[PDB]
């Protein structure tokens, strides 16, 4: 009596401890500094509590290279699922300072590349709201249900590995790019009008035109564009968060 | 509650259909601690009151392995407290 | 009931957890995150010493418990301390308010999930939801609406640098920063606007609502 | 709480920026274009002299209208933080 | 106008002027139901919607005051004054029938 | 905006089946839905009053009423038919 | 004297003037209704909406002041004062009927 | 707006396929598709409402009833049949 | 001036410039009514609208000061007096009765 | 083309070849299918099955055969992805259930 | 868009499909309907693709035992990983090859 068998008890809430603390640290929302550290430990901690019991406990010793194996399994589950969902706002934000560059928001880039003077306010604006539509949708438990339900696909247990797979998510990394462009198209697009239509005010008499009448128009013209393009974003916005999804479901198997 | 009578029954259903944990191991250890500390010193006040057939060995034996209980029971709070401090000083 | 030596240990064991119960089981987290994200929208990552924000926020936390802390008190603390409720009943008596105040805010999606990731029965009303399920619900819940307040609270300082930049931009002003500008009138629109009474009222209002 | 809610405050948010801009935009826009048009009826061609006029000009909107922006300004932040706690989900 | 005030096409200074165009269009169309009736010549509705504390968990509810001008001598029914309650009460989200008012063209209250 | 005109377009297009019915002339839709609430507790259940006109002495039978009550019910998310209302051109209550 | 009537102003209103234009359009349709009442010739009511203050441990509530003209001898009955009151009340978010006013074209106060 | 006009659409395919039934003249469907709630002890589901203009005595068979309810429920993901109300030109419940 | 004062709103009022204009509007207004009433022949009204605060030992409530001058020998009743204070009083958001000042053209205090 | 408009179109076009198909089966005049693809929440476990309802016009008196309907019920479920035939209703031009 | 490749993909395939069928001698037409299956926001699990063939037949060219096991075969392998046994084969008269 008074056993209280504590390796059983440790290796059973070490592992999904880990695996969930790896997606907390990288997942959006989940992974911003403003939450104090101790908050997301307890998050970690509490989904542990509740899910491990009802998982099968592993027996292999803290004291293993088998431990390592797993421990770097686990972290890589996390990280490529946090990832792979922070791919979405990396889109919305790529969208964002294109459109914001067009403004000739942020001119001396163009001059001096990466000259630590760089504002893409624009594409801040759009980042916060797409971390606020996500908010919405509910993405968050969305993802902890999934890391609990890739235990069912991928157990604890070291089990062996395939490839193409991780280029996929490195694949994702087009996603990025070409949704990006599919936020982008129109406004740009006729943003390009405007720009072609000062070249036409450029071929009347020479010089006294753009950077003197140009850039106010155009800063104006897209402030506008874009803040009825608003309403666009939200129907792309849940077209993103399925494509990260079902891409994670796919291959994460 | 009335309520908490049809969930009673609403729960037996789930059970005909269908067909403990470490906070409640860390509350049964304190009560099995607690249990035999206060029946030492229940035996120890019996003696103390002159009643008949409680031995004075018994009494000190009790004392001894309740106090050994009460020591066990410490260590084990000190360790786990330990390692709860450890454990929140882990970095995320 | 247990005795005196066992009572005195779990007090002693109990009054350890106590960061554990302010940042999870109450008001602090969502009274933290949103003076965080504020901080990081008006470009001082330091201005109110940490430590001033700290207590800020346990002063706002102690106004806002007070009724939970008072029912908490009344139920549980008095009767134990007349040695009408054991120990380990007292424990059980408070927590019932504590619980209340954390269902009265947790939202329900984080409810049903919570409820569907422990493979539990259904739950018909929210008398027959525990703690194991309220715990990180009421969690979650705290983390999305403190996060729904600063990014709607990040709005108009990003405002104020898009038309900032904007202006500079028009006169051809093209190399001139522009955060440098904006930082100070991101400060008077703050002190303008009743900047801490609106924000104060506006979360004292969102718990009691 | 709902989407609609959302792109409706961003909409709202993003025309009370074109608010605040728009006066001193226009106003640079059409010191520029005066100045241009001189240019281009006088034959006098240097990129310099534009420069000159638009930023008095910019500023003296600020003399003008700026209490009016100043205003609308801090209307929009209070009224945005009053509706705070009413908006959450 | 109701509806068709809100069709002119005209710009919403904001939210706050959105809200008062919706509260008019409502006491329009619902005033037109009400004159519709046989006995009701012209109908007047106007409605109030309420606020919110500041840290007050306590709450409050709509009110609604109906104005009716009767053709000469038609008198309403016990039973037109109740279906002219349910109606209003209905047509505003949360208005408890007991806060709504009708009251006829020489100022007898019709209701409670 | 888009809310109230989502509003308005059911009130009509209820009101326009309405009429089709027979005996009915012309009707009149009201619709109050209230503010949803994500929380775990905050729930309200709209409303309906539905105002008809009858062709002269086509009186509605009963199942005629309990008809419109389905119809209307059905229309609204979550509309408890004992919430519908339903009136004649004189003031008397079918409901 | 009409919703309209201030539904202009061209723009740069400060919120302040959206709401100071509500109450006078809300006072406006206020008077029209009550001077429909028969015996009423002419009305006029003044709003007092007190606007919010976190300073009183709970919210104060508004007031009304209606003064009526009325037809040569046309006297309000009791229950006319009554419906006028009610009216009133109704018409202002949260206002307590005691804290409505009626007085005629002569001073005597109805209420 | 996306949702609401995918509603329409096929509210109106729905009824055109109804007409295209020999003794349906018109159809009229309304649906009411909401959002759920979990653990509030009884929620509630999609419903729908579908009024019939019959032509002149063409009365609707048993099976006509039974039809109607199938097409309309497969129609509108998770509609539980019972929640279809099939009523026709006089105000009759069919279903 | 009073509701027609607040018509021809250059683009920069201060909001202090709007208080002081809606302070000016209600004195018109009330002024206007007061006349209405028959045996005042003119009236004039000053409103002291101030800081609230907190602290109960220094609370100074809204006052107000209406001079009428009336249509020659046409007294005012007690009855009246009550109804011109009645008025003003609801008039000023949180204006207690008891801070209204009535008096004559010939500087009798008609109130108290 | 918005995601969501991309998935309609989808649809319709399924629907759309779907009735074709039915249409050239001999006793069939002309077809109507309706498809009501679901939708997954965090909220429930199994996703709910998509239905379909299928109505034929016949030829003059050219009943189908039982094995007609079987046939119809197997090509419907087939083409949607996860379809349970006991999810797919037929119907002819009278109102008889043929399922 | 990438859903749009693969709508246009599924067609081809359908389409170059039902050509092979029908240049079979007893076959006047054939029409082919491809269900690929779907990827879920959670849970794993394959859904192996289906297919329904309908055949036109020419008058009275009744198809073999053999035939139906060759259309079967064409189609399964064409499509990636389908099972034969998710091959219907159906005729002009709706009575069920397979």
């Amino acid at each position: 009596v008074t056993s209280e068998q504590w390796l059983y008890w440790l290796h059973l809430y070490f592992w999904p401890l880990l695996r969930v603390l790896a997606l907390i640290s990288t997942a959006p929302i989940l992974s911003e500094r403003a939450i104090p550290k101790r908050v997301k430990l307890g998050l970690g901690i509490m989904i542990t509590l509740v899910i491990a019991p009802s998982l099968p406990a592993n027996d292999t010793p803290l004291f293993s290279i088998a431990a390592l194996w797993l421990a770097m399994q686990q972290i890589l589950i996390g990280i490529a699922l946090g990832f792979t969902m922070q791919f979405a706002f990396a889109a919305v934000r790529t969208a964002g300072e294109f459109i914001g560059l067009q403004m000739g928001l942020s001119f001396a880039t163009f001059v001096d590349p990466g000259s630590h003077l760089n504002m893409p306010v624009l594409a801040r604006i759009m980042d916060m709201l797409a971390m606020l539509l996500f908010l919405t949708f509910n993405g968050h438990l969305w993802l902890i249900s999934l890391l609990v339900d890739t235990f069912h696909t991928l157990p604890i247990g070291s089990n062996p590995v395939n490839s193409n797979a991780f280029m996929a998510l490195a694949r994702a990394g087009g996603l990025i790019f070409l949704n990006g462009l599919m936020l982008a198209l129109p406004v740009i697009t006729l943003l390009l009008t405007l720009n072609l239509a000062l070249g036409l005010l450029n071929r009347m008499a020479p010089q006294l035109s753009i950077f003197v009448i140009g850039f106010p128009l155009t800063l104006t013209v897209g402030i506008m564009l874009m803040a009825a393009l608003m309403p666009l974003i939200a129907p792309f916005c849940e077209h993103l968060f399925s494509e990260i999804f079902n891409l994670l479901a796919d291959i994460v198997s | 509650a009335i309520q908490g009578i049809e969930g009673v029954i609403s729960q037996l259903q789930a059970t005909a259909m269908a067909a403990v944990s470490f906070a409640g191991q860390l509350h049964a250890a304190l009560d099995r601690i607690s249990d035999r500390q206060a029946a030492a010193r229940v035996q120890a006040e019996k003696f103390t009151l002159g009643e008949p057939g409680i031995a004075l060995n018994d009494v000190m034996a009790d004392m001894q392995k309740a106090s050994v209980s009460m020591q066990m029971g410490i260590q084990v709070r000190n360790k786990l407290v330990a390692a709860y401090q450890e454990v929140m000083s882990m970095q995320v | 009931s247990w005795s005196l030596s066992v009572q005195t240990l779990v007090f002693i064991t109990s009054l350890t957890f106590l960061p554990a119960i302010l940042l999870m089981m109450t008001s602090f987290t969502r009274i933290i995150i949103v003076f965080g994200l504020l901080r990081n929208a008006l470009g001082t990552p330091s201005a109110p010493p940490n430590q001033v924000l700290l207590g800020l926020a346990l002063f706002l936390t102690f106004f806002i418990m007070s009724p939970v802390i008072d029912k908490i008190y009344v139920d549980a603390y008095q009767p134990f301390s007349e040695q009408k409720i054991s120990m380990q009943e007292a424990l059980d008596k408070g927590a019932q308010p504590l619980r209340a105040f954390m269902l009265r805010q947790t939202r329900e999606a984080d409810l049903a999930l919570f409820a569907r990731l422990a493979n539990s029965g259904p739950l018909q009303g929210p008398e027959a939801v525990p703690m194991r399920i309220l715990l990180p619900a009421y969690v979650t819940s705290e983390l999305k609406t403190a996060f729904q307040i600063g990014f709607t609270i990040f709005i108009p300082f990003l405002i104020i640098d898009l038309v900032i930049a904007s202006v500079l931009m028009a006169l051809g002003m093209m190399m001139v920063p522009p955060a440098t500008i904006a930082l100070p009138f991101k400060l008077m629109l703050f002190v303008l606007v009743d900047g801490w009474q609106l924000l104060m009222g506006s979360l004292a209002q969102s718990f009691y609502s | 709480m709902t989407p609609e809610s959302v792109m409706m405050m961003g909409t709202e948010a993003m025309k009370v920026a074109l608010a605040l801009a728009a006066p001193l935009l226009l106003v640079a826009l059409i010191t520029g274009l005066i100045i241009s048009i001189l240019q281009a009826a006088t034959q006098i061609n240097e990129m310099t002299l534009s420069f000159i006029p638009k930023i008095v000009a910019v500023f003296i909107a600020i003399i003008v209208a700026g209490p009016w922006m100043l205003n609308l300004l801090l209307d929009y932040v209070r009224t945005l933080f009053s509706n705070l706690p009413y908006i959450i989900g | 106008v109701g509806f068709e005030l809100l069709d002119q096409e005209k710009f919403g200074i904001s939210q706050f002027s959105e809200q008062v165009n919706y509260q008019r269009a409502l006491e329009g169309e619902l005033a037109r139901t009400i004159e519709t009736l046989g006995p009701v010549k012209s109908a007047r509705v106007h409605l109030a919607m309420p606020k919110p504390s500041l840290f007050v968990r306590e709450q409050k509810s709509p009110s609604a005051s109906v104005t009716v001008t009767l053709e000469p001598g038609r008198a309403l029914d016990e039973g037109q004054i109740s279906a002219v309650v349910h109606l209003v009460s209905s047509a505003v989200a949360g208005l408890p029938p007991g806060n709504v008012t009708l009251v006829d063209q020489s100022g007898h209250l019709l209701t409670q």
